[PDB]
């Protein structure tokens, strides 16, 4: 398995687990699971209410230090009733080392905003409500980032369809743009294209 | 072997054209529509039927890797060539 | 106490942006997909989806393509339950309808039963 | 059943959000009208902004309602600091889309959809 | 050709004064040139 | 040696970091005396903060301290210093040595779906 | 493995002093400036004179679309379908049918130019050489249903440039 | 109960005798690969794709046919169960055409995705393959039988439930051809079924040939009603307009065929 | 004339790129990357590839990553004389952007006899790269790089020790060191402020552990010191190409795995799994397996990054793409107050900002 | 590569550097553009023995994440990694 198949990092997995303890039993309030990928990434999954602690914790520690926020990230997964899944990428340049705080929420339970521990946070969260309708509490100027100023939807949610529900146009009997309901002249073609057939055995989910 | 509607305008390969009474010709007034006038379909049967010896012929269309991929046609029936599913090109075993 | 006791039923459907028409007008469909009779492998029958009920669809003037006018024509949804599928289509306010999950019944085997003594289940040849 | 909050601990803060939230938009109505010269009068905008309100007056879910007071605060300080164009501010007006069928007998007429 | 002139300059074509019945004395286009010479001409190859 | 610059802009140099350090050490080990004993957050900020203070008061050097504290320059291992006084602090309010506070839904983790 | 731009001190004795002062009252560096850019003012410049000059391009060069045929005029598209579902932006539109010999053809190939991203998926998806992404990059019209190319369209491309293509096909086929 | 504890890669599961190891994978929810193996038909075992190490055994089993003892410890993922799998997929991809552009089972085939899955990413075979006259067995099927990899699907459908005893294999060995060996129309009733069960592209729809393609069309869970036997189908369309109609599995109608008139 | 409060409004080029993804396959999401950080293609083509790459479980072969830091090299020139020359362009130095974009044209027909595309050349994949280095290419690439070092030492006498390019960026957008790492600053945006910081030598990838080279580390944090952080790393980007024009290997260019890189034409056309992978590579795509990654690269203007989850198919679920512009232009209303509303122009230039990726 | 050499002197007295040495027009020194065809050599899997897919499976060795803690005495304090080793200054450049 030398020349195709990615070398496996064991000694960055042995750090990474003995870290992801070390975190789990500083903090047991929050921590839900800690896990390490088989190609070496750690992520520390929390409870919601310890967003604030947790990251406090990560940034300020002298074994942690994770002064980075490299990425914060939302994901809908809509078969969870907590359906959005909010990631936190950290980078600790002291030790460099990269770790993942991964919490959830639902539509209406707001998640504590995290511009007290980064800064950096003030943007992406912000996305967040604007791609997701996360509600972010005590965050300084929160509003839509990137949609349209009149844009209803939150379009990250994987309920929203690919085009979205209006479509603009210039209309020169107003004189001005407007907003219709979307028509395509042609439909985008859906690809059905799983295979029947196992792919990895090893992610085999246990049968009803 | 293009051949030309009574409204005036040419069948495509395929064999489409307008009806009389359709409006969509109107996007053709003072304009021109553009067919092919190489039918392949023309092109393919005006070809020689290659006589071979053997009994399973390989085609890959010629030029080696510039072609399609490289099928294998049996040519047992004697009443009827055996055709590329490809290229189109046409074998009869010389026996 | 820092936690209030919402007795109401979940309804987001005021928070989704959808207009009315796709949402009141629109039957979800939540199935499992049934196997492709084509091939045996049953991999896409391990999941519950979420449909709607396909709209018109006509042919573009210009080129004969399929314009629409289905926002939802596309919107596919994956469900590891029947029930996340059935909360998810009513916290959004889609009618919807539940075909249950076809399980082949187990069948019963036997390579020697192709040779038996006295009943028809002989192969005529193998 | 058991729920964080997000503003309201019951419905009588969210209707006293709600509450302010209009009173907000009725007071910004003429200097909407004024200052991205629009076409319509003070009067049938404030009838837009009734009309938006009488649409999610079904609500019976604190949350919902706080996250539709902050939207409706959002889009108030879009409108105040200038952000919407005219466009934005007469897409509440759907001016241009022609008026669509709504008994039976004109959507039999006219297509496939119920 | 000129092929003391630099990369870029060293091949070049005076378009013909009249092309498929047009006139073309003032009105040149680049696709004016055929696919054999737009080869050369674009440098795709040395050979003419 | 008065090291003119520190190289990180905002980071000011300081006159006297192995009193500045004790002075931090202590001020943490006073706050953390304030946590349970149990708390692991204690017990392992306890063990670094010793282990560091015992190697500021074991060396009178300035670069040789930083080249065995690890943590770079020594204003910065002061501005960690700073960083952990005011996380203690904070640990103290939030009592995160607790049990969970709420077990997640049955799958909420588990991925893929 | 670090540099430090920037980190020098200036010397302070009087020579190096009254050198920066002729600097700061006789202008030197922008006398420096001026004959950069009077060296510039003597070069030959870049410019090719388009459109008698062409800019240079390779063989790999992906430009207009073109299906393309046999070495005995069959059109080399068996209709696989290969090429619309690699496609990125969903531009190819194919619809097929047996035609009257019984050959896998297509009856519909559109590519809708307006979406179509260049990136030449659609040729490296191909089993037949069929599309291709030629070498005309010089197909600018004046209306956008002109950027809508039918089979007739890219059959005649195929035709026009075809000349063109196989040598470029020559030339790259053996780095494929 | 009679039921015998088995182990599938060390998990316990307990099966009813004459079970066998293939139900036994499937029963803790893994699906073993075959291509002769139905289990609406008799079991062939002519295959070999389903070849699994059952362990403390030093040879292969074939798992559609092979009943579970008590104790085994079928290997499902084991090195030589997926070195068996691989030199069976080579030998089923040694003389079959290189025809997947032109197929109308691309996309949609069993050989296709479980030598994706299953078998190597390259190719040994360094001779001219073999090449097979086709069948006129009626103007449903079209025959395609290069394309053949001779799991007798064909001849076991059509005797067994369509009850024609007319298809078989002529011949021995490689020249082994599956046909009527005469000129002869396969018209039953439920003809255009072996459309389905053919795992490769050597039985296609003649009228549904070259039309359309499987990733494209979507795929609406409908009811036939050309008779009062009610048999659920899909009707396969692409871009408004319907491309063909297969069936759906229902265990109590039609239980996975239909009809020549609905198909 | 001070800034009291700068509100950048974005979204101008939002066009919902990462939804796009998630509807597409991995190859098919590709192409999406080049259109971000619009300037620097191969290095997002990159970053993606790693990320698909790590998820796979497989790594492309020795000539492939030699090729791909390379072209991210050559890449890295294209972005820092965009950065440089049009963030002296919009100060009014009109004249080096002219001067620079003939050697950015030449880089771009680089990439064209590469891939065929002069920008979007889709040429870095997961698995390796599309297509061999054709014949005389790095010929060529050893006349650019044997003439670039004038190309640059022209363009800084033109700036450095020019006094009016001195005023406008030596007091100008001054950033602290434990600012710019809590504003998630990455690269030079980092680096100007004295911090010790490169993915390309604390985090490597391909094979930037046998490159040799030195990073460029300001000292006041301003829009000068990161000028010159970028004029240094056009060096350094010169001495790379050359080492990597040195140190070429042999071999192949895609992983010799034919389930994931799609298998040569010959062999398509001639073997039976061989037209089977690549039917199946060109219309369903490679399954990845399950999992989520944050792979980052040292692009040109910094940390940009892949979250990227996958549920076992051949599409993406999520790919989340951070840009470093995003929180570069979040921390413009911090390093634009107690400065002139022509300062904010130069501080625009000083982040290296494409909207693009900004905005996704 | 044709100017004259009072042009080109003074050009070179203008820029102060030795201009024609490192010319930005390129000229007969870049390569031909018809090349002789290539030979690509193959991959380490081009073999005919001892190449069993199962062997170089890279897909199929990716595991799931190893659940370290889930929620269904003086041992040492770690960090994620060892501190990071302090850069060493340029032996080619260091501008010092
Ligand atoms: C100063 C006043 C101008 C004196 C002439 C001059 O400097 O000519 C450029 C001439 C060539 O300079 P270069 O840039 O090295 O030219 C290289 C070319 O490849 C060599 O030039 P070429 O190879 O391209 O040769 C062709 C060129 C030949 O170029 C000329 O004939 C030069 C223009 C002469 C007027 O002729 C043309 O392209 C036709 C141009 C016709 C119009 C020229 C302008 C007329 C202005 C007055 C009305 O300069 C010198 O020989 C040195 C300076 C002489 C100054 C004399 C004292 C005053
Ligand atoms: C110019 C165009 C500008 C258009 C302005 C758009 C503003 C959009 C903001 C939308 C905010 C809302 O609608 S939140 C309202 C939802 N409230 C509820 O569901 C609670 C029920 N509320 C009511 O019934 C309200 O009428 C009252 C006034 C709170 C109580 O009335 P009931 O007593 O009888
Ligand atoms: S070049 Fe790319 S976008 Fe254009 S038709 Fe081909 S595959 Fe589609
Ligand atoms: S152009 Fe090529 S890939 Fe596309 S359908 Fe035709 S043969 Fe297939
Ligand atoms: S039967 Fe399957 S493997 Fe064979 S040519 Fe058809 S699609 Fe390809
Ligand atoms: S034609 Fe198909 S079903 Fe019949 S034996 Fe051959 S592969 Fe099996
Ligand atoms: S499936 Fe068991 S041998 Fe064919
Ligand atoms: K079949
Ligand atoms: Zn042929």
């Amino acid at each position: 398995t030398r020349p195709t198949v990615r070398p496996r990092n064991d000694v960055a997995h042995k750090q990474l687990s003995a870290f992801g303890e070390y975190v789990a039993e500083i903090l047991p309030k929050y921590v839900q699971q800690v896990q390490v990928s088989c190609f070496s990434e750690l992520e520390i999954c929390i409870h919601p209410d310890g967003v604030i602690p947790v990251l406090t914790f990560l940034r300020d520690h002298s074994n942690a230090q994770f002064k980075s926020l490299a990425d914060l990230t939302a994901v809908d997964i809509p078969t969870r009733q907590n359906r959005f899944e909010i990631v936190y990428n950290l980078l600790s340049l002291r030790f460099n080392s990269r770790i993942r705080v991964k919490t959830y929420t639902d539509e209406l339970t707001p998640v504590e905003s995290s511009v007290s521990v980064y800064k950096a946070a003030n943007w992406y969260e912000r996305e967040i409500w604007d791609m997701f309708g996360v509600f972010f509490a005590n965050h300084p100027d929160l509003r839509r980032i990137l949609t349209d100023y009149g844009f209803e939807g939150h379009p990250f949610r994987k309920d929203f369809p690919l085009s979205g529900y209006v479509e603009l146009r210039y209309d020169d009997e107003v004189k001005r743009v407007v907003a219709e309901p979307v028509e395509l002249a042609q439909e985008f073609r859906k690809f059905d294209l799983n295979s029947p057939w196992e792919a990895f055995p090893a992610y085999r989910q246990p049968p009803e | 072997g293009v051949r030309t509607s009574p409204t005036g305008e040419k069948v495509t390969h395929t064999g489409q054209v307008y009806d009389d009474e359709d409006y969509r010709r109107v996007r053709f007034v003072g304009r021109q529509k553009e067919v092919n006038e190489n039918f392949a379909i023309d092109l393919i049967a005006e070809q020689p039927v290659s006589q071979v010896g053997s009994r399973v012929i390989s085609c890959d269309g010629g030029g080696g890797a510039l072609g399609h991929p490289r099928v294998y046609i049996n040519l047992d029936k004697e009443t009827k060539t055996g055709t590329c599913g490809y290229c189109g090109l046409q074998f009869r075993q010389q026996h | 106490t820092q936690l209030i006791t919402v007795d109401e039923k979940l309804d987001i459907t005021t928070l989704t942006g959808v207009p009315e028409e796709h949402i009141k007008t629109r039957k979800a469909r939540i199935f499992v997909p049934a196997r492709n009779n084509m091939q045996s492998g049953v991999n896409n029958t391990k999941k519950w989806k979420m449909e709607f009920d396909t709209r018109e669809r006509w042919e573009n003037p210009l080129m004969g393509w399929a314009s629409t006018a289905d926002p939802l024509s596309n919107l596919v949804l994956t469900f590891s339950t029947k029930e996340d599928a059935i909360a998810f289509a009513e916290k959004n306010g889609w009618s919807y309808d539940v075909e249950e999950r076809k399980v082949p019944k187990p069948k019963s085997k036997s390579y020697g039963a192709n040779f038996s003594w006295n009943k028809r289940t002989r192969v005529s040849t193998k | 059943t058991s729920v964080k909050p997000i503003f309201s601990r019951d419905m009588n803060e969210a209707k006293r959000r709600v509450r302010e939230l209009y009173r907000a938009w009725y007071r910004e109505v003429p200097n909407t009208v004024h200052l991205f010269q629009l076409d319509i009068s003070v009067k049938q905008g404030r009838d837009k902004v009734r009309e938006m309100f009488k649409k999610n007056a079904h609500v019976t879910d604190p949350r919902v309602v706080d996250l539709l007071v902050i939207k409706g605060k959002m889009e108030l300080e879009e409108t105040i600091n200038v952000w919407k164009q005219r466009t934005h501010v007469m897409r509440f007006f759907h001016e241009t889309e022609a008026p669509r069928p709504k008994d039976f007998l004109s959507k039999f007429y006219v297509g496939h959809d119920p | 050709e000129d092929n003391k002139q630099f990369f870029g300059r060293h091949r070049w074509v005076i378009y013909t004064t009249e092309m498929n019945g047009k006139n073309t004395f003032w009105d040149v286009d680049g696709s004016m040139v055929p696919p054999e010479w737009h080869r050369w001409l674009h440098c795709m190859t040395d050979d003419p | 040696l008065l090291k003119k610059t520190t190289g990180l802009v905002g980071l000011a140099v300081c006159e006297t970091p192995h009193e500045r350090l004790k002075i931090l050490y202590t001020k943490i080990l006073d706050v953390l005396g304030h946590i349970p004993k149990n708390a692991a957050y204690r017990k392992y900020t306890e063990q670094i903060t010793n282990e560091k203070l015992s190697i500021v008061k074991a060396e009178p050097d300035v670069k040789k301290l930083e080249e065995q504290l690890q943590g770079g320059q020594i204003e910065e291992v002061i501005l960690q210093a700073e960083n952990e006084l005011s996380l203690a602090r904070k640990m103290i309010q939030w009592k995160p040595w607790e049990p969970l506070v709420e077990e997640p839904p049955a799958s909420q983790w588990k991925w893929p779906i | 493995t670090y540099k430090y731009v920037n980190l020098r001190e200036p010397s302070m004795d009087m020579k190096s002093v009254t050198d920066r002062a002729a600097q700061t009252l006789l202008w030197t560096e922008l006398i420096r400036g001026l004959g950069m850019t009077l060296s510039y003012l003597f070069r030959e410049p870049a410019t090719i004179n388009y459109p008698f000059e062409k800019g240079p391009l390779s063989p790999r060069f992906r430009g207009e679309h073109a299906l393309r045929r046999y070495p005995s005029g069959e059109e080399r598209c068996i209709a696989c379908k290969l090429c619309e579902a690699v496609c990125p932006a969903q531009a190819i539109t194919i619809e097929a049918e047996p035609r009257a010999d019984g050959s896998r053809r297509t009856t519909r190939y559109d590519i809708d130019m307006t979406k179509c991203i260049y990136c030449g998926f659609c040729q490296e998806a191909c089993p037949v050489d069929a599309i291709v992404e030629g070498p005309n990059f010089e197909f600018s019209t004046e209306t956008h249903e002109e950027l809508l190319y039918n089979k007739e369209k890219l059959l005649n491309n195929g035709d026009k440039w075809e000349a063109e293509i196989a040598a470029n096909i020559q030339a790259d086929y053996l780095y494929r | 109960s009679n039921l015998i504890e088995v182990f599938v890669d060390g998990q316990s599961v307990m099966v009813e005798p004459g079970t066998t190891v293939l139900q036994a994978c499937e029963k803790v929810g893994m699906q073993i690969p075959r291509f002769c193996y139905h289990e609406r038909l008799s079991v062939a075992g002519n295959c070999r794709m389903c070849l699994v190490e059952i362990e403390k055994a030093p040879k292969v089993v074939a798992a559609c046919a092979m009943p579970v003892m008590k104790g085994w410890n079928i290997l499902t993922n084991s090195e030589k169960t997926k070195k068996a799998r691989e030199g069976v997929m080579e030998f089923l991809l040694a003389n079959h055409p290189l025809d997947c552009p032109i197929c109308d089972q691309g996309g949609e085939c069993d050989l296709q995705d479980q030598s994706m899955m299953f078998g190597s990413d390259r190719s040994r075979f360094l001779e001219g393959k073999r090449a097979v006259e086709d069948k006129n067995i009626g103007p449903l099927v079209k025959t395609i039988m290069t394309r053949c990899i001779q799991c007798t699907r064909c001849i076991r459908f059509a005797s067994e439930i369509a009850g024609v005893d007319d298809l078989g294999t002529t011949g021995r060995g490689n020249d082994m051809q599956v046909g009527t060996y005469i000129e002869k129309m396969f018209m039953s009733e439920l003809s255009g079924n072996i459309i389905d069960i053919c795992p490769v592209g050597a039985l296609t729809s003649k009228p549904y040939a070259f039309t359309a393609r499987p990733w494209e069309t979507r795929k609406t869970e409908s009811i036939d009603v050309m008779d009062a036997v009610g048999s659920n189908i899909v009707v396969s369309t692409r871009t408004g307009e319907v491309m063909r109609i297969l069936p759906r599995m229902h265990e109590d109608i039609n239980e996975e065929w239909i009809s020549d008139k609905t198909r | 004339e001070m800034v009291r409060k700068c509100d950048p409004h974005i979204g101008l080029l939002h066009r919902g790129t990462e939804k796009l993804i998630e509807y597409k396959t991995y190859l098919q999401a590709l192409p999406y990357f080049d259109r971000l950080d619009y300037v620097s293609m191969m290095c997002n083509e990159q970053a993606y590839s790693l990320a698909v790459e790590k998820l796979l479980n497989i790594q492309p072969p020795p000539r492939a990553q030699w090729i791909r830091v390379l072209f991210g090299e050559i890449t890295r020139l294209l972005n820092h004389i965009m950065a440089v020359t049009t963030h002296a362009l919009d100060i009014g130095a009109m004249t080096p952007f002219f001067w620079m974009f003939e050697e950015r044209e030449k880089m771009f027909e680089f990439y064209e006899r590469v891939s065929g595309a002069r920008m979007h050349a889709a040429y870095v994949r997961p698995g390796g790269v599309h297509q061999d280095l054709p014949l005389g290419l790095m010929d060529d690439i050893y006349e650019f790089s044997k003439n670039f070092s004038l190309r640059i030492d022209e363009l800084e006498e033109m700036l450095t020790n020019n006094r009016i390019w001195r005023n406008r960026t030596v007091d100008i957008g001054v950033v602290t060191a434990e600012d710019a790492l809590n504003y998630g600053f990455s690269g030079v945006m980092l680096r100007g402020s004295g911090i010790q910081w490169d993915l390309r030598k604390t985090q490597p990838y391909d094979v930037y552990d046998q490159v040799e080279f030195d990073v460029p580390i300001g000292s006041r944090g301003d829009c000068y010191d990161r000028y010159l952080c970028r004029v240094e790393e056009m060096r350094q980007s010169i001495r790379i190409i050359s080492q990597c024009l040195n140190k070429m290997p042999p071999g192949e260019i895609k992983v010799d795995d034919a389930k994931v890189s799609p298998p040569k034409r010959a062999e398509m056309k001639t073997s039976m799994e061989s037209l089977i992978h690549h039917f199946k590579l060109y219309t369903e795509g490679y399954q990845v397996p399950p999992g989520a990654t944050y792979t980052a690269i040292e692009a040109p203007k910094g940390e940009f990054g892949v979250y990227l989850v996958s549920d076992g198919s051949s599409r993406p679920y999520r790919c989340k793409i951070k840009a470093p512009g995003f929180a570069h232009l979040a921390g413009l209303d911090k390093m634009s107050k107690g400065h002139m509303l022509a300062d904010v122009v130069a501080i625009i230039g000083t982040q290296d900002i494409v909207f693009g990726e900004v905005d996704r | 590569a044709s100017a004259t050499r009072l042009i080109q002197g003074l050009r070179n007295w203008a820029s102060g550097r030795d201009l024609q040495a490192k010319l930005q027009l390129r000229y007969q020194e870049i390569s031909k553009r018809t090349q002789p065809p290539p030979k690509l050599p193959v991959g380490p899997s081009h073999r005919l023995s001892n190449n069993y897919y199962c062997a170089r499976d890279g897909r199929r060795e990716a595991m799931p994440p190893s659940i370290v803690m889930s929620s269904q005495s003086e041992k040492k304090a770690v960090s994620p990694a060892p501190p990071i080793k302090r850069w060493e200054l340029s032996q080619d450049e260091p501008y010092l």
